[PDB]
């Protein structure tokens, strides 16, 4: 094993570095209706009978 | 292709297969038929459109 | 320090030989001598698991637990250069045996003879008549749970062949073809008809565990009347005692034989040579142990 | 066959560490004592000739026989919540087998942590156990069944020791520990230092000073999960016997509950009949172990036994009755 370690500071006082999100690539997820089911959430639970 | 009368028109407006469901056949994993099958026949499960 | 062990071959193998082989360079079996050069008749589980003779776990068992055990490197046309185990070092071997058990890391691993059939773990050599019988590497869990449940397959059979009001064969397959370890089901090949009067693997085990536990009624008593009311409380039918009616002679026959069925039958519930995994890969099938 | 290659070659085979130096006197450390007092390092700086002098290519052993192996690891990821990094680095961990066939994120357990799984299914231990473990419900799901497994006195072959702890790699939500499995517990650091085997003080007694002829050299650190009537606890053994003669020594030692669990409940099932079992974690020096110290919390402190200069070998699960 190769190992390594590095030591960093800030030395500065507020935030030095930001961070935007530039361009959209895809909408990744389907915005569709899907509910997920309380019996695989909640599976030890059932009725009287 | 003979469809029921009370098929929505919204299937029938966007981009699909004229068949009932559509095909995700290139979603489901490679070289398997099974689940392939089921991502094409199996009615017990919905297709991921709608 | 070397660990090399150099079995050369006789007659040289044929192609398809090297390609059964070539296929299983990954699995251990037991050696002969701990010696730098061999030949192939000492080799593994062949002279003791043959075809003439009975075969038997018991001596089977014994073998292992004799002799050293050697992983093997490569298979050449005319060479099977192998390396035996030593306990001071860690070795890399592989799940490529043919009932398919799938190890986990930290695992004990045990390695007991074959009783999947002779024909799973085998490779008939035509060049040279020998049967390399590789024994087989499972996880001690799934070991002695295929000990007990193919000790109450033979018994259970040798119970129909002997009457046929007594046990199922729809209850004795569902209950004991199942092994079930981490989730991971298993299916077992089981001999469905064994053959009388012996002539079989396991045979004798089971015979063995049958005139231990038909003595060790006769021999409870004995002791909780040599040695006790907590001891005479647990039981309730086996307290009827007749102790006086046998001859001490006997008796102590009997005491004696129950004593050494019980020792080797315990002995060998422990599973012989244990190896001992760290990290099973079964991205590439590897699992590193040691001997323990 | 030449022999002039032969010797050269044997020649490089023969010549042994060095088994004996005769001191003519002790004060001038020459080359012959600095040869055998010399060990090679498992550690170098990347460079050419710095791997050249350290020996990281030597095959087998590094050099620029003895008896010291390196240790073989046992690297496990979990997650970040069973696991409380303010642990210490030497404690012996208790991996679970999950019914999960493929699971690749298993269940560890500290003592410390495996206190509450018994505790929370119905002195100092209690207030550290629930401190360094805020939330009971996230341990008694790793196990998933702990009251089946219980109730069929089961729970001794699903768990596994691992050995103790020597690296603890703090990510924030699958944690990588990194324990020795089997071998002499040494640390993997750049500043190496000795690791020792923190077990707390409670949930260990000393079964040499339970007796109270013979000194031997090594001594073996017994773990004991007993299936008592308020549930189980794993109390820790420390001995300088053999597992032959100390399951004889634990018959004795819980003989007393053998009869308190036959006169709280009867075992009228099969499963009750079996009481507790003992494994081995492995071997130290019995001279100078186990020495106390404690260990700090923000909370309290509880006492803790410090085991120097351990050399891992966990053994199986074997039954007391």
């Amino acid at each position: 094993e190769v190992h390594h370690e590095m030591a960093s500071i800030d030395t500065g006082l507020s935030y030095s570095s930001t961070m935007t999100p530039a361009r959209v690539a895809a909408i990744t997820t389907d915005m569709g209706i899907h509910t997920q089911d309380f019996f695989s959430v909640f599976p030890a639970e059932a009725f009287g009978n | 292709i003979v469809t029921p009368v009370t098929a929505d028109v919204a299937y029938f407006q966007k981009s699909n297969s004229p068949r009932g469901r559509a095909a995700c056949v290139v979603s489901c994993e490679n070289y398997n038929q099974e689940v392939a099958e089921g991502l094409i026949y199996d009615h017990s499960r919905p297709d991921a459109a709608y | 320090m070397d660990l090399k062990v150099v079995v050369s071959l006789s007659s040289r193998l044929y192609t398809d030989e090297i390609a059964k082989m070539q296929q299983r360079i990954g699995c251990i079996l037991p050696l002969a001598s701990t010696h730098g050069t061999q030949n192939v008749q000492g080799l593994g589980l062949g002279q003791v698991y043959s075809l003439e003779t009975v075969p038997d776990y018991v001596s089977m068992y014994n073998y292992l637990s004799d002799c050293t055990l050697a992983v093997l490197d490569e298979v050449s046309v005319d060479s099977l250069i192998l390396t035996k185990i030593v306990p001071g070092q860690t070795y890399a071997i592989k799940n490529k045996y043919q009932p398919f058990f799938q190890w986990h890391g930290t695992g004990s691993l045990s390695v007991m003879p074959p009783v999947f059939g002779r024909e799973h773990a085998t490779v008939k050599l035509e060049s040279n008549d020998v049967d390399i019988v590789f024994p087989m590497v499972l996880p001690t869990p799934i070991a002695e749970e295929v000990l007990q449940k193919i000790l109450l397959f033979n018994v259970y059979s040798r119970v129909v062949m002997q009457a046929p009001g007594n046990a199922d064969m729809l209850d004795v397959h569902m209950h004991l073809g199942s092994v079930s370890y981490l989730g991971h089901h298993y299916e077992l090949a089981l001999p469905e008809v064994p053959g009388p009067l012996g002539l079989a693997l396991l045979d004798n085990l089971s015979l063995y565990f049958c005139i231990m536990v038909t003595l060790l009624p006769r021999a409870s008593m004995r002791l909780v009347r040599g040695l006790n009311l907590f001891q005479e409380m647990v039981p309730d039918e086996i307290a009827r005692i007749d102790l006086d009616d046998l001859s001490v002679a006997d008796d102590l026959s009997r005491m004696r034989v129950m004593m050494t069925y019980l020792q080797s039958l315990a002995s060998l519930f422990n599973l012989g040579p244990r190896l001992a995994t760290a990290a099973y890969s079964q991205e590439t099938l590897t699992a590193t142990c040691w001997l323990r | 066959v030449d022999r002039r290659r032969l010797q050269r070659r044997i020649a490089g085979l023969l010549p042994p560490p060095a088994r004996r130096l005769n001191i003519s006197r002790g004060s001038e450390f020459t080359r012959d004592v600095r040869g055998l007092v010399e060990e090679h390092a498992q550690a170098s700086s990347l460079s050419a000739a710095a791997v050249w002098r350290a020996g990281l290519l030597a095959p087998g052993e590094v050099a620029v026989w003895s008896g010291w192996r390196p240790p073989v690891f046992g690297d496990f990821l979990i997650h970040a919540s069973s696991f409380n990094n303010a642990e210490a680095t030497g404690t012996p961990l208790f991996q679970f087998k999950q019914s999960d066939p493929f699971s690749g994120v298993d269940a560890v357990f500290t003592p410390l942590s495996l206190f509450i799984l018994m505790n929370h299914g119905r002195g100092g231990l209690t207030r550290m156990a629930n401190l360094l473990y805020d939330s009971p419900a996230t341990l008694a799901d790793l196990v998933p069944d702990f009251g089946r497994l219980v109730a069929d006195r089961r729970f001794h072959n699903f768990i596994t020791p691992v050995g103790p702890l020597v690296e603890n790699i703090k990510s924030t939500y699958l944690n990588k520990i990194t324990t020795v499995v089997h071998g002499p517990v040494v640390s993997k650091a750049i500043p190496r230092s000795t690791v020792k085997v923190t077990v707390p003080q409670e949930a260990f007694v000393d079964l040499d000073a339970w007796l109270s002829q013979p000194c031997p050299a090594d001594a073996r650190l017994y773990v004991a999960l007993t299936y008592e009537e308020a549930g189980p606890r794993f109390t820790f053994f420390q001995s300088s016997r053999g597992h032959c003669q100390i399951m004889n020594i634990l018959r004795i030692y819980y003989s007393p509950s053998i009869m308190h669990r036959y006169a709280v409940v009867q075992p009228l099932h099969i499963e009750e009949l079996t009481f507790g079992a003992v494994a081995c974690l492995g071997t130290f020096s019995a001279t100078d172990g186990w020495r106390r110290s404690a260990f700090n919390y923000r909370g309290s402190s509880l006492p803790v036994v410090e085991i120097d200069s351990f050399y891992s070998n966990v053994s199986d699960w074997e039954v007391i009755l």
